[PDB]
């Protein structure tokens, strides 16, 4: 088996909790975790 | 009084002098009302997560 790639690229502006495109999903996580 | 005075009227002189403190964290509790009343709005009328 060949050696694989250490890692990816890792984008230096995006998160889990700041994901930096929008969209009604993480809209409707941040919802449900107030209510 | 005679002469640039009204008449000597008897009053109760209200010794407690009342005074409302301005202050700065009040308007911050105030916001926070507000904003649960606008969330409140939103919540109901302009939630779309279900």
């Amino acid at each position: 088996m060949k050696k694989p790639m250490a890692k990816a690229y890792e984008h230096p502006y995006n998160s889990e909790h700041h994901p930096l495109n929008f969209s009604a999903v993480k809209i409707a996580e941040t919802f449900h975790d107030f209510i | 009084t005679y002469f640039y005075g009204g008449i000597l009227e008897f009053v109760y002189f209200d010794k407690s002098n009342p005074d409302m403190c301005i202050l700065v964290h009040t308007l911050w509790i105030h916001l926070l009302i507000l904003f649960l009343i606008f969330t409140g709005f939103v919540t109901i009328l302009f939630s779309f997560y279900g």
